[PDB]
């Protein structure tokens, strides 16, 4: 079959790429289009609907059946968030950023928002909770590198504003999660292990300082964490980042803010 | 009357008729040029 | 306009330069003062390349090509018709890939998430860079770059690649194409293994992780988890970039000849460099 | 006609207004540049034969 | 600061200097980079002369004409 | 900062046997070791691993290729076992001569030995499709990861079985050997005019840039957003929190459009397996309806002339 | 033409005022350029033939 | 009164005549240097 | 031309005394490869 | 015919305007591209030849 | 008054009246050095 | 000075800019000095230019060798 | 302890302080250029 | 060399500064004139 054409130069290679180009228009639609099941239909800044839908209706809702007797999530839906944001339109018009009205991190907008999720801890497959402190698990114990557990714990201004007591860890995913550090209230916090850097003799915490580790939202019960509580905790820590920038004794940074 | 925008009928016609004004204008310095181009060369 | 959610996070700051005089949106995208920068890169370097097609004379997509300069005019400067407007044109590319990383910088930043993207993305940048800048420099000439064509630049990999014989037995060839059918690989059987565990059979319960691991796990025996599927994604990719990098840097510049003959030393090895029989003697 | 202004009961003018002013760019760049690439039109040359200059 | 010998200068010139100072820092900045991207260039070129490319060198690879 | 490449301190505890549902234990192994090595990274437990029906007849097949295309390399060393090992990558199991045609009448010699290991690996890989369709169908999961097998099985396919009944001859496949295979690669691409004016082999090219491009993006931002706990990805999808927010809105502010917590996952399924599917099917019309890609490109406005 | 004035009650001046600054560059830019890339009109060549540098 | 800057009638009436002052500076400067191009070598 | 200075309640100083030192300095290294890619007006010729 | 307009209780009047718009655009430069290609009907050709500007 | 900065008309007028005595100190060495470069080697 | 957003810089930096500013009083001094001796040579050099000097032409006046 | 200009021991530190600031940023400027003429063309 | 601040309490900043930057710029005039003497290094050829 070398060569022949139907019309023109037109052979089986070109029929091949033009139905290959129908068939990629189709597929990048529909991968769009399923796509489009979070976040949509769009807003204004003031909450009402935005006169933009786009190019790309919404697709038919579908249903994931969620495991352990949770519901059912269907999806596109009805999305709101449950909760009052402090913020505050800096312009009259589009496209300009929102200021907080009180404390940014604390409020929880900005790097240190978060979602109102289900006040539940996430299971694992066969039912039980999914994280766990290492004295309420069964057979766990630090098997390489530098145990945590006993260290004093520095903040971002080179104070030590507390000390490791426990490491909570994912019984499935065999991996530690987080830093139960204990302060000299004597109330404990907790501290996501991708926000702290273990070294030798000390727990370094880029993202805060001693004064902000005692806001940290503390847990609900002492031997689990549900996911509301780790949104809470993460976002927090994060935004620790932006919103503790002043306090923080950095060389390259007081180096800018000094030339600045 | 659709209410997709906001915009009432007045406000509606209000922005139509300057639109339209700014656009008759580019219409007709347009126009302009493209005589000036047809009298230095023409294309037809 | 906005997302249901995306109100909470639009704040100001977490910018590196500029305070609040480019810190505003159009439409969906930041603008930021590098995002200004990379729109003025981009847009004169697709202007320059149409007026490329005027001077070339095609306005056949795939039949535009941008040239570099010919080998005569070394590392110097070229009429604009002949070798300039390429050198423009990878002024402005570079430009705007290395504005592009900034702004992404500023948006991870704006929104508190590590640097893993902006890391990333520069890994393609330095690839581009040791075709284009680094490995002519080091050469001698802007003509051994390639040129901006959609079927002319497979022409200068062709080139380049039968310079020197079969290119297949480049050493660091062979690792950067490994990691590359790795990252395929990987990537298909992650995508599965998600959307399976997302989407079960056909009407029963959603799936857990602990799905993944045991179907994987009955599959070969040895499941690595969440976070290591994403770290041996973005490590199998940055890796095959590099060795790409590598076996690109030093070909032409300390190996000149075919590269079967770099592999003749293993061959030549005291221990059995002579013995006869096999394909080799 | 008459009522064609009702569109902007149905379209933001913003993103209208933006839309058109990229769209009238980037078509006058077109034409232009179909005009420089034909020997003819291309007024460049057209001139600099007229004028004797190369 | 315990020199208290510049305070006395006006504030007219307080500012100018503080301008001029926002002028040199961004462009500072600027020319920092062009000059790192000239000396990574640079580098490049070295290890190229020192290397014997300028002996047994490759055909143009693209015909450019 | 902590970049989340390495795992800083490890835990461990009791093995983890799986999920029980539908599968028969009887056929699933004990765990293995715990490797250390292995747990810097990911999961340090090594098994359990089922071993069925299909399991053996892949293992036993897949076994007898592996060993064949040995001792014909340990043949074609003279039995040295210095030659062998300086001439691994050198060795070669190469198919019928095109004389043969399709025949089977080939001896031992020019190509029988290419022809029966040829069969030990269809039934190794075939067996191995059907076990992973098994193995996902035994735990009440979807099919995705068997038909993304599919697509990479019908590119081998082609390159080994479907191309050769087409140009009529068993001289047309691949022969088993590194540096040999390397040359058939580069002498097809010689005998059939550049490759790179292929257009089916363009979009392959560009499907696996793609899937470097979307898999480095997508360890990326999951590495980033692991810090509210982005990489447990089925429960973003059950129930969406802060990372999966944030990672949609980098992606919206970069670029102008994003994708979800689940979608990416479809985005990259179809990123990978469009590179064998427009492979195969660029391979396939290779040679069986164009014979020189160069002149094609040049009658298709692809090439200057 | 007399009340386009309120085009600023529909365009906020900041995000008008960049945009029309990088457009306007850019588009200088490009007329520069395409005048240099012709051989005539490129200024430099032609007073490089007028007082003989070549 | 449609709204959407924030800015009032007055308000847009300054800032766009002190615009157009600067539109037509512009504009002026880029007549004399046309004209000077234009004398120096003509297009046309 | 009179009330131009009213720029200076729309934009910080500080921002555009930054970015017009950066953009001043990129254009006038922009011209100088200009002169120096010409065969005249180059002089790293020599 | 005359209840086509029901077409409306289908559609969202504004995706299938802003489809309608570049459809019809697409369309209209692939008719004129598809003119200029052929050597007649390239109306720029055949204006240069009536009037020899070559 | 839109004062999205914040500054009023007599800060305005100061800033703006040393930002240009600035630039024309600028424009001035800019003039000096083009004559110099133009009577070393005319461009035109 | 009603501008007060430049009075917020710290003493050090407003000691920093005042001998910058120091430094270019001085050498812009003496910048102005050798530029206008430039344009004083190119104006006669020009005048030189315009004559027809470099038609007919003197000897040389002193041997030099 | 002379004090003919009236210093004290902590202006003059200071001083001289940033004074050195100063001197090594030029300094670094200067080899910065110095490397990058020299790798143009060497004079050794 | 630690204590080379003390010649801060003997000459005046005002005086020092204005006379090495007169100086400096003078010996930069001069160098330039140097290499524009040769006829290497005179880069204003061509
Ligand atoms: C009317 C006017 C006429 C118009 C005509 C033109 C039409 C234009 C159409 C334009 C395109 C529109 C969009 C297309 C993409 C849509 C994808 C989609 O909808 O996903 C939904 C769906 C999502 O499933 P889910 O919701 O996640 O599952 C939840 C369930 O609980 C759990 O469910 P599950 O676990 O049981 O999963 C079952 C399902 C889900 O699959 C997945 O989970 C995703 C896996 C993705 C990879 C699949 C590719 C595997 C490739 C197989 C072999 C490749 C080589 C074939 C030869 C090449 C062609 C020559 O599996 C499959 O569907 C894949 C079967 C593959 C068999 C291929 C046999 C050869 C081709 C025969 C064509 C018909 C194929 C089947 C069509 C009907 C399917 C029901 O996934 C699919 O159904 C996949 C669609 C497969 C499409 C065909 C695959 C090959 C395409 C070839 C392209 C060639 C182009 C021409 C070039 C050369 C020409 C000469
Ligand atoms: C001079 C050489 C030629 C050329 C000749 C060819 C030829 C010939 C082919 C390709 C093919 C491909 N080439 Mg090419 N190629 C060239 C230049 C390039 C360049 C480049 C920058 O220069 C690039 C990036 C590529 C890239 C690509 C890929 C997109 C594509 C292969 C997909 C793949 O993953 O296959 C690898 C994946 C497989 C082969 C699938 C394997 C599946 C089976 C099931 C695996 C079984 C495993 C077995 C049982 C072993 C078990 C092991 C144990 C379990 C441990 N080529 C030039 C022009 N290239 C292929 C293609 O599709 O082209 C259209 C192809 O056949
Ligand atoms: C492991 C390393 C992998 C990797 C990594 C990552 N890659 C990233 C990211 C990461 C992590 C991003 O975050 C970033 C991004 O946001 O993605 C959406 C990006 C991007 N990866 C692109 C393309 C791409 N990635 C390739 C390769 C890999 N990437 C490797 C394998 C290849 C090829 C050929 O292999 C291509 C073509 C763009 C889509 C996008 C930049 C857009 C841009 O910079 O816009 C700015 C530029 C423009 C809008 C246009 C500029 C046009 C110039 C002026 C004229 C150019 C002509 C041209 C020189 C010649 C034509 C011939
Ligand atoms: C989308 C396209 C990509 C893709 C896709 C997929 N590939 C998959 C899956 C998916 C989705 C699976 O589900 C399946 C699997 O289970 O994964 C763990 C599989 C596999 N891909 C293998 C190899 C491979 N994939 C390559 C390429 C790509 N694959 C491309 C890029 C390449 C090259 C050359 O690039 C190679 C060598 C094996 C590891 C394995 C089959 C084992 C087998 O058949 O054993 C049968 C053979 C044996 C048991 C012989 C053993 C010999 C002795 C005992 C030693
Ligand atoms: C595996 C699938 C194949 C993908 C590989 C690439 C194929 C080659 C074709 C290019 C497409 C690249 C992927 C994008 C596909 C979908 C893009 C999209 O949805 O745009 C919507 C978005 C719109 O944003 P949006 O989608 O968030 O808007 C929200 C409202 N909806 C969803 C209803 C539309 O477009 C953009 O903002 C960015 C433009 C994307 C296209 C840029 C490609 C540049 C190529 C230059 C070549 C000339
Ligand atoms: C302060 C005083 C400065 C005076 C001279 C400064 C010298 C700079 C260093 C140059 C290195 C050198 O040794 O030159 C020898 C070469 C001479 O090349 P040659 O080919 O004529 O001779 C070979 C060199 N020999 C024999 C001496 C070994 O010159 C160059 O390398 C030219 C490089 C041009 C750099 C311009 C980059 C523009 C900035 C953007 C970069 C990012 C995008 C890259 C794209 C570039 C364009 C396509
Ligand atoms: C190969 O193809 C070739 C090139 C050969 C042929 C190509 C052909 C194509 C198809 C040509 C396409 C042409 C298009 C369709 C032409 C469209 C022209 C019209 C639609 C453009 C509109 C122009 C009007 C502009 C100038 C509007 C100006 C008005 C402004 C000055 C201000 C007005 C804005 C608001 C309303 C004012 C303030 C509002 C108040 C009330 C608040
Ligand atoms: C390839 O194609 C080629 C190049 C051949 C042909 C290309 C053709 C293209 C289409 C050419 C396009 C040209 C465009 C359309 C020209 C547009 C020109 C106009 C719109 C630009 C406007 C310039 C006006 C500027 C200079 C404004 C200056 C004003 C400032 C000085 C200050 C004023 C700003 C505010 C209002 C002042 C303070 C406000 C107070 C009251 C608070
Ligand atoms: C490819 O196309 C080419 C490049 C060939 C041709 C294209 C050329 C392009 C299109 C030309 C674009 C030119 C741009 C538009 C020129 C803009 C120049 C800007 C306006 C210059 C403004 C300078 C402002 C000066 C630096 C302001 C200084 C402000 C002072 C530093 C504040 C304090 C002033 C006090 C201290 C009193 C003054 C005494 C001192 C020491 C400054
Ligand atoms: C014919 O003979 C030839 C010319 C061939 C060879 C003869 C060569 C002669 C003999 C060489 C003589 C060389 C002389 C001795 C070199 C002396 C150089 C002087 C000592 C350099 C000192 C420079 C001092 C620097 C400029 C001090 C700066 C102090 C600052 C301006 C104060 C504040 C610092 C701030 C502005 C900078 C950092 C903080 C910010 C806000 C950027
Ligand atoms: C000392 O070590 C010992 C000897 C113990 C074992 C070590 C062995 C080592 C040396 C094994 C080396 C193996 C080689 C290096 C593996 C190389 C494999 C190559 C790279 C495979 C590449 C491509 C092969 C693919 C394309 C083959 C595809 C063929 C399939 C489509 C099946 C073909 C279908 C056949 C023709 C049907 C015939 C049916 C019967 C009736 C003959
Ligand atoms: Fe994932």
């Amino acid at each position: 079959m070398v060569g022949v054409t139907a019309f023109g130069n037109f052979d089986l290679a070109s029929l091949a790429i033009y139905s290959f180009w129908i068939f990629l228009a189709g597929l990048i639609y529909y991968l769009q289009t399923e796509n489009m099941r979070e976040g949509y239909p769009l807003e204004n800044e003031d909450g009402t609907p935005a006169a933009n839908q786009g190019p790309f209706p919404l697709p038919k809702p579908k249903t994931f059946i969620l495991p352990h007797g949770r519901g059912t999530l269907t999806v596109p839906g009805p999305e709101s968030e449950d909760r009052p944001i402090a913020l505050a339109r800096t312009a009259v018009s589009e496209g300009f950023p929102h200021a907080p009205t009180g404390d940014p991190m604390k409020d929880g907008v900005g790097p240190a928002s978060w979602v109102a999720r289900r006040d539940l801890p996430e299971l694992d497959g066969h039912g039980h909770n999914k994280i766990k402190p290492m004295k309420a698990a069964a057979g766990f114990h630090v098997s390489a590198g530098k145990n945590p557990i006993g260290l004093p714990v520095r903040g971002c201004d080179l104070e030590i504003a507390g000390k490791v007591v426990d490491i909570w860890v994912d019984i499935p995913e065999q991996m530690a999660r987080f830093l139960e550090v204990e302060l000299k209230d004597g109330s404990t916090r907790l501290l996501p292990m991708q926000m702290v850097k273990v070294q030798s003799n000390r727990v370094h915490v880029n993202a805060l300082s001693s004064d902000l580790f005692a806001g940290i939202p503390t847990i609900k019960s002492p031997t689990e964490v549900t996911l509301l509580e780790e949104d809470k905790i993460c976002g927090y820590v994060a935004g620790g980042l932006m919103y503790a920038a002043p306090k923080r004794k950095s060389v390259v940074a007081a180096m800018l803010a000094e030339y600045a | 009357d659709l209410g997709y925008t906001g915009l009432t009928d007045e406000q509606a016609q209000e922005l139509h008729s300057v639109y339209m004004s700014g656009l008759w204008l580019f219409s007709a310095v347009a126009i302009v040029a493209h005589l000036a181009v047809y009298i230095w060369r023409p294309w037809f | 306009a906005l997302l249901s959610f995306e109100r909470k996070y639009r704040v100001p700051g977490g910018t590196l330069v500029g305070g609040n005089l480019f810190d505003f949106w159009v439409g969906p995208f930041y603008v930021g003062f590098f995002g200004v920068a990379t729109f003025f890169f981009a847009a004169l370097g697709i202007i320059l390349i149409a007026w490329s097609a005027v001077l070339q004379g095609t306005w056949n997509p795939q039949l535009i090509s941008v040239y570099p300069p010919a080998l005569e005019y070394g590392l110097g400067g070229a009429p604009l018709a002949k070798g300039g407007l390429w050198q423009i044109i990878t002024i402005c590319a570079t430009g705007a890939f290395v504005s592009w990383a900034l702004r992404e910088v500023e948006i991870c930043r704006k929104l508190g998430i590590g640097y893993h993207i902006p890391f990333a993305f520069a890994f393609a940048i330095l690839a581009y860079l040791t075709l284009v800048l680094f490995r002519p420099v080091m050469m001698g000439a802007w003509g051994y770059a390639f040129p901006y064509g959609i079927w002319t630049h497979l022409d200068w990999v062709s080139n380049t690649g039968y310079t020197y014989g079969n290119f297949h037995y480049n050493p660091a060839h062979m690792i950067a194409i490994s990691f590359f059918f790795t990252n395929a690989l990987a990537l298909a059987l992650h995508g599965a293994l998600v959307l399976s565990a997302a989407n079960p059979e056909k009407g029963k319960e959603m799936r857990t992780p602990d799905h993944e691991d045991t179907f994987f796990r009955d599959l070969v025996g040895y499941s690595i988890g969440t976070l290591g599927i994403h770290r041996l994604g973005l490590l199998l990719s940055l890796s095959a970039v590099f060795f790409s990098a590598l076996c690109m840097i030093i070909t032409g510049t300390i190996w000149f000849d075919q590269w079967v003959d770099w592999w003749q030393w293993w061959v030549k090895l005291p221990w059995w460099a002579n013995i006869p029989g096999g394909i080799n003697g | 006609m008459s009522k064609f202004y009702k569109i902007w009961m149905i379209f933001d003018p913003r993103r209208v207004f933006v839309a058109q002013g990229v769209f009238l760019f980037l078509l006058a760049v077109m034409i232009h540049l179909i005009l420089l690439s034909t020997p003819s039109y291309n007024w460049l040359e057209i001139s600099a034969a007229k004028y004797n200059r190369v | 600061t315990i020199f208290n010998d510049h305070l006395n200068t006006n504030p007219k010139t307080n500012l100018r200097l503080w301008v001029a100072f926002q002028m040199m820092k961004g462009a500072g900045w600027a020319g920092g980079v062009f000059f790192g991207t000239l000396l990574l260039i640079g580098f490049f070129r070295v290890v190229g002369r020192m290397l014997p490319i300028q002996e047994n060198q490759a055909p143009a690879p693209n015909i450019t004409g | 900062e902590y970049q989340n490449i390495f795992s800083q301190v490890q835990v461990r505890g009791p093995a983890d046997l799986g999920m029980t549902e539908d599968v028969n234990l009887a056929n699933r192994s004990g765990v293995g070791p715990f490797s250390t090595l292995l747990g810097w990274f990911g999961n340090a437990q090594l098994g359990p691993i089922y071993l069925g029906s299909l399991g053996v007849l892949s293992l036993f097949s897949g076994l007898m290729w592996f060993f064949t295309i040995g001792i014909w390399f340990w043949y074609q060393a003279g039995w040295n076992p210095a030659v062998f090992l300086r001439d691994l990558f050198f060795f070669s199991l190469e198919p019928p001569a095109p004389e043969y045609g399709l025949s089977f009448a080939a001896p031992l010699k020019e190509g029988g030995l290419w022809l029966i290991a040829s069969f030990f690996m269809f039934v190794a890989v075939w067996s191995w499709w059907g076990r992973t369709y098994l193995r996902a169908q035994a735990l009440g999961m979807g099919k995705h990861t068997a038909w993304a097998f599919l697509s990479a099985i019908w590119l081998w396919m082609v390159l080994g079985f479907i191309r050769p009944i087409l140009m009529g001859s068993w001289s047309e496949a691949v022969p088993y050997g590194i540096f040999s295979h390397l040359d058939w690669t580069n002498n097809f691409s010689l005998v059939h005019g550049n490759l790179f004016y292929n257009p089916f082999h363009g979009l392959s090219i560009a499907f696996l840039y793609g899937s470097a491009l979307l898999f480095a993006m997508h360890g990326a931002t999951i590495l980033a957003v692991s810090r509210f706990g982005g990489e447990r990805e089925l429960e973003q999808i059950a129930d969406r929190g802060t990372a999966a927010e944030r990672a949609a809105l980098f992606w919206r502010w970069t670029m102008g459009f994003n994708a979800t917590m689940e979608g990416i996952h479809r985005w990259a399924i179809w990123m990978a397996v469009l590179v064998t599917l427009t492979g195969g099917i660029g391979i396939l019309l290779s040679g069986t309806v164009v014979d020189n890609w160069y002149v094609w490109g040049q009658n298709h406005g692809m090439a200057p002339l």
